[PDB]
RNA sequence: CCCGGCGAGGGGAGUGAAAAAGAACCUGAAACCGUGUACGUACAAGCAGUGGGAGCACGCUUAGGCGUGUGACUGCGUACC
RNA sequence: GUAACGGGGCUAAACCAUGCACCGAAGCUGCGGCAGCGACGCUUAUGCGUUGUUGGGUAGGGGAGCGUUCUGUAAGCCUGCGAAGGUGUGCUGUGAGGCAUGCUGGAGGUAUCAGAAGUGCGAAUGCUGACAUAAGUAACGAUAAAGCGGGUGAAAAGCCC
C-alpha cells in the first residue's frame, strides 16, 4: 500500500496505542490481511473419470429420452430463420444437435438462437450435454462419440 | 388458576388490646409480631399487610427473666464523632418503657418498607388506658 | 387551524433557547409576546421573532384573528454544530463546538 | 467476494435491544450494555423457574398452618394426620380450600385429628 | 360445588362448566374423558376421601383443543469461562371443559 | 479531579431541577400612554405615572 | 405574496408522478437531544433484573376472574472481557 | 459503632438423653417433552407403540447446522398492482434463523441443487467517523481606566463626532 515506513507515533507515552505502520490491516485506509493474488482454479480430473463421466451422462440422456439421434441433421444455408423453421418442425426449442463433422452454416445459424447450440462430435462437453432440454446427435456422430468413449 | 392473593384494598384487619403486665417480653413480642404481620390466616400473601392492629398496655410492667432487668444490653449510635450511647433495661423501663416492647417487636417484623408499615399497626402505651375506644378493640393474649 | 413558523440554524445552543421557550408554552399569544419582551436572554429575541412571524403567518395565510391565538406548541430541537479549535496551553489544542438550534413555534386557536 | 456485513449485523443488535425494552437507561438503549442485560435476565429466569416452585409451596404451607392452627392443630400434626388418614393424599396447593371453604377445611382437620387419636 | 382430582402429575380444584389446562392427553380433540378417582367433592356438605378417592365420585369433561404454551428461553452462561448456550422450549398441553362432577 | 462514571441523562435533568426562568407577571400599563412597563420603570415613549417625564 | 435587518430562517403560492425530492437535497439505521400522552415516583438504601403481584390505563368476548403498557409491595440477586 | 450467638429475643428458644411429627435441594418420585448411544417387538430404499440407558463442563477432540457475498441453475422466477434497505407485527425453528404481512421506500431481488469465499465482533489503551459526560462549569490572555452628550443603525459599553 502506498505509504511510509515511519511509525505514526512513539511506542510509550502518548496515551495512544502501539501503532507502527499507517498500513496496519487493522488501521483504516490501507491494509488487507491476506490480500488475494491472481490464482488458477483449474482442477485436474483423471482421464478415465472424464470419459467415465460423459458415458454416465449420455446413458442418462438416453434413459430420459432426451437423446434423439437422427441421420443427417443439417440446413441448406446460413440462415437462422431456416434453422428456427426445422426446429419448429421437429418440435424442438432447447437443443444440442451435436453433428458429426460440423457444417458451417448450421453453426452460423443457431448462433443467435439462444436456447440452442450446435457442436461437432469431438467437441461435445460435459455440461452442455446436460444444459439443454434435448440433445440431438446424428448417426454420423454417434459412431464418432462411440470410438471416442470406447 | 393461580393461588390467591390478599388484596390491600379488601383486607380486613381488626383491633385488639393486650395487657403487657406480667408477660415475658419477647415471648410477647413474638406474638404481637406474627399477628402484626398477618401470619395467622390468609397471610398467604407476604407482600400484603394482612396483620391486625393490636394496642398494647401497661408496658412498664413487662417482665424479663434472668438478670436481664439490670443487665440487658440496649446499645445505639448517634452516627456522630464517636457517639455510642447505651442504656440498661431498667434504665429504659425508667424513661419511656413503651420503648422496650417497641424496639422488641420491631426486631421481629421484617426488613424494610412493608414490615415497617406493619409496625405502625401496633400502638403500645406505658399506662393502663388508651384513647382508641372508637376502634372497639377486643382483648387478647399470649 | 394550526399554522406554524420556525427558525432553523438559530445560533444558540438549544438548552438556552428552551429556557425561554418553556416560559411561553401554551400561553395566550398576547401574554406570550409580553413574557418575551421583558425577558433578558438573547434567546428571547430569537424566539419573539418566531412567535411574531408565526402569528403573522396565521393572520395572512389562514383564518387569522390573532385575538384567539395561543402558542399551543413550542419546542426547539438541536441543529448541527460548527466545529472549531482553541489553541491552548503548552501546544494542546482543544475542540469547542459552536452549537445551533432549530426553534419551532406553532400557534393556533384551540 | 468481499462481504457487506451490517444488515446481518443490525439484525442481531436489534434482536437484543428488543429483548431489553423497559430496562433502565443504557440497559435498554446501548447494545454493549443491553446484551449483558439480557443474558442475566435470562439467567435469572432459569434460576427463578426453579425458585417459583419453592416459593409457592412455602406460601401454601404457611397458610395451611394459619388455618390448621386456627382449628387448634399445628401444621405438622395436621399433615401427619392427613397422611395417616386412611391414606388420603392431596396437594398443599390444593389445600387452598383453606381460604375458599373454611368448612371443608375444618372437615379435613377432623379427619386428621381423628386418624391421630 | 367443586371437586379435586389428580391429572397433570398435579391436582386441580374444579367445578362444572369450568375449563382447566391439563398436561397433554392423547384423547382426541372432541371426545370425553372421565376422571374416576376424585380426592374430594363438596356442596355445602362434603366428601373427603377417607382413603384416597371418594367411593363413587367421578368427573366428566370434554377435551377442547390441544396446544403448545408460549415459548420460553433457557439461558446458561458461565462468566469468564468462555461458555454459554441459549435454548427454546414450549410445552404441549390439552384443555378440558368439565361437564361431570357426578357426586 | 474528574468523574469516575458518566452521569446519567437523568442526573443532568435533576441538577437542572432549578434552572427554570421566572416569567414577569409584574408589569403594568401607563394610565396616560398605551405603554406597558416594568413596575417603577420609565415607559419607552418616556412616561411614568402618566406625566411624560424624560422628553426623549 | 406575507413575517424579518432590501438578513438568517420561515409560512403560503406554484412546478413536479412525488418537495413523505427544495440545493446540508435518493434511501436515511445507531448512538445522542427533544415535545406529547398512559402509568409510576417526594419514609426510601445497593449490578437496577428476575420470580410473585395489587392498582391504574388501554384493547378484549357479550362477560368469564384474558392481551398490551405501566409496576406500588414482596422472595432471590456483587456487570462483561 | 453494639460488633467473639446473623439479628431480635431466649432461663430455655441453652446442654444432655430417649422418642414421634414436620420443613428442607436443580438429589429421588409423578405428568408431559427433546436428543446421543445400544439392542427387543411390530417390521427392512425401516421408523416406530418403541424400548434400556445417557444428557454439568475450561483447554482440547468429534459431529450436525444458520446466515452473508459472488458463479451456475436463471433470456427461468418475483417485482412500479412496489424489488433491495429501513421500521412494526404475526406465526414458526432447539438455536444460528425462516416465512408472512402493515408502514417507509421507489429498482432492483432471486427459489432449488450445487460452486467459491475479503462470511459472522463488544472488548486488542484496536482504525475512521459521528455523538454524549463533566457543564452552560472553567475561561474570555498583563490591574494603563473610564465617564457622559450627539450620531448612524433593526440593535451601540465596544464603530463615528
Ligand atoms: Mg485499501
Ligand atoms: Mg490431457
Ligand atoms: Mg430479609
Ligand atoms: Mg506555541
Ligand atoms: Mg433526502
Ligand atoms: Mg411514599
Ligand atoms: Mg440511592
Ligand atoms: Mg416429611
Ligand atoms: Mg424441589
Ligand atoms: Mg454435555
Ligand atoms: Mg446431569
Ligand atoms: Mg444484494
Ligand atoms: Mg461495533
Ligand atoms: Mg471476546
Ligand atoms: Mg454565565
Ligand atoms: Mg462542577
Ligand atoms: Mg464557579
Ligand atoms: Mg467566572
Amino acid at each position: 500500500v502506498t505509504g511510509s515506513g515511519k511509525k505514526p507515533w512513539r511506542q510509550k507515552g502518548t496515551g495512544r496505542a502501539r501503532s507502527g505502520s499507517i498500513k496496519s490491516p487493522i488501521w483504516r485506509s490501507g491494509g488487507v490481511t491476506f490480500a488475494a493474488r491472481p490464482q488458477d482454479h483449474s482442477q485436474k480430473v483423471n482421464k478415465k473419470m472424464y470419459r467415465g463421466a460423459l458415458k454416465s451422462i449420455l446413458s442418462e440422456l438416453v434413459r430420459q429420452d432426451r437423446l434423439i439421434v437422427v441421420e443427417k441433421f443439417s440446413v441448406e444455408a446460413p440462415k437462422t430463420k431456416l434453422l428456427a423453421q426445422k426446429l419448429k418442425d421437429m418440435a424442438l426449442e432447447d437443443v444440442l444437435i451435436i453433428t458429426g463433422e460440423l457444417d458451417e452454416n448450421l453453426f452460423l445459424a443457431a448462433r443467435n438462437l439462444h436456447k440452442v447450440d450446435v457442436r461437432d462430435a469431438t467437441g461435445i462437453d460435459p455440461v452442455s450435454l446436460i444444459a439443454f432440454d434435448k440433445v440431438v446427435m446424428t448417426a454420423d456422430a454417434v459412431k464418432q462419440v462411440e470410438e471416442m468413449l470406447a | 388458576m393461580k393461588t390467591f392473593t390478599a388484596k390491600p384494598e379488601t383486607v380486613k384487619r381488626d383491633w385488639y388490646v393486650v395487657d403487657a403486665t406480667g408477660k415475658t417480653l419477647g415471648r410477647l413480642a413474638t406474638e404481637l409480631a406474627r399477628r402484626l404481620r398477618g401470619k395467622h390466616k390468609a397471610e398467604y400473601t407476604p407482600h400484603v399487610d394482612t396483620g391486625d392492629y393490636i394496642i398494647v398496655l401497661n408496658a412498664d410492667k413487662v417482665a424479663v427473666t434472668g438478670n436481664k432487668r439490670t443487665d440487658k444490653v440496649y446499645y445505639h449510635h448517634t452516627g456522630h464523632i464517636g457517639g455510642i450511647k447505651q442504656a440498661t433495661f431498667e434504665e429504659m423501663i425508667a424513661r419511656r418503657p413503651e420503648r422496650v416492647i417497641e424496639i422488641a417487636v420491631k426486631g421481629m417484623l421484617p426488613k424494610g418498607p412493608l414490615g415497617r408499615a406493619m409496625f405502625r399497626k401496633l400502638k403500645v402505651y406505658a399506662g393502663n388506658e388508651h384513647n382508641h375506644a372508637a376502634q372497639q378493640p377486643q382483648v387478647l393474649d399470649i | 387551524m394550526e399554522t406554524i413558523a420556525k427558525h432553523r440554524h438559530a445560533r444558540s445552543s438549544a438548552q438556552k433557547v428552551r429556557l425561554v421557550a418553556d416560559l411561553i408554552r401554551g400561553k395566550k399569544v398576547s401574554q406570550a409576546l409580553d413574557i418575551l419582551t421583558y425577558t433578558n436572554k438573547k434567546a428571547a429575541v430569537l424566539v419573539k421573532k418566531v412567535l411574531e412571524s408565526a402569528i403573522a403567518n396565521a393572520e395572512h395565510n389562514d383564518g387569522a384573528d390573532i385575538d384567539d391565538l395561543k402558542v399551543t406548541k413550542i419546542f426547539v430541537d438541536e441543529g448541527p454544530s460548527m466545529k472549531r479549535i482553541m489553541p491552548r496551553a503548552k501546544g494542546r489544542a482543544d475542540r469547542i463546538l459552536k452549537r445551533t438550534s432549530h426553534i419551532t413555534v406553532v400557534v393556533s386557536d384551540r | 467476494a468481499r462481504v457487506k456485513r451490517g444488515v446481518i449485523a443490525r439484525a442481531r443488535h436489534k434482536k437484543i435491544l428488543k429483548q431489553a425494552k423497559g430496562y433502565y437507561g443504557a440497559r435498554s438503549r446501548v447494545y454493549r450494555v443491553a446484551f449483558q442485560a439480557v443474558i442475566k435476565a435470562g439467567q435469572y429466569a432459569y434460576r427463578d423457574r426453579r425458585q417459583r416452585k419453592r416459593q409457592f409451596r412455602q406460601l401454601w404451607i404457611a397458610r395451611i398452618n394459619a388455618a390448621a392452627r386456627q382449628n387448634g392443630i399445628s401444621y405438622s400434626k395436621f399433615i401427619n394426620g392427613l397422611k395417616k388418614a386412611s391414606v388420603e393424599i392431596d396437594r398443599k396447593i390444593l389445600a387452598d380450600i383453606a381460604v375458599f371453604d373454611k368448612v371443608a377445611f375444618t372437615a379435613l382437620v377432623e379427619k386428621a385429628k381423628a386418624a391421630l387419636a | 360445588m367443586y371437586a379435586v382430582f389428580q391429572s397433570g402429575g398435579k391436582q386441580h380444584r374444579v367445578s362444572e362448566g369450568q375449563t382447566v389446562r391439563l398436561e397433554k392427553l392423547d384423547i382426541a380433540t372432541g371426545e370425553t374423558v372421565e376422571f374416576a378417582e376424585v380426592l374430594m367433592i363438596a356442596n355445602g356438605e362434603e366428601v373427603k376421601i377417607g382413603v384416597p378417592f371418594v367411593d363413587g365420585g367421578v368427573i366428566k369433561a370434554e377435551v377442547v383443543a390441544h396446544g403448545r404454551g408460549e415459548k420460553v428461553k433457557i439461558v446458561k452462561f458461565r462468566r469468564r469461562k468462555h461458555y454459554r448456550k441459549q435454548q427454546g422450549h414450549r410445552q404441549w398441553f390439552t384443555d378440558v371443559k368439565i361437564t361431570g362432577i357426578s357426586a | 479531579a474528574v468523574q469516575q462514571n458518566k452521569p446519567t441523562r437523568s442526573k443532568r435533568g435533576m441538577r437542572r431541577s432549578h434552572d427554570a426562568l421566572t416569567a414577569v407577571t409584574s408589569l403594568s400599563v401607563d394610565k396616560t400612554s398605551g405603554e406597558k412597563h416594568l413596575r417603577h420603570h420609565i415607559t419607552a415613549d418616556g412616561y411614568y405615572r402618566g406625566r411624560k417625564v424624560i422628553a426623549k
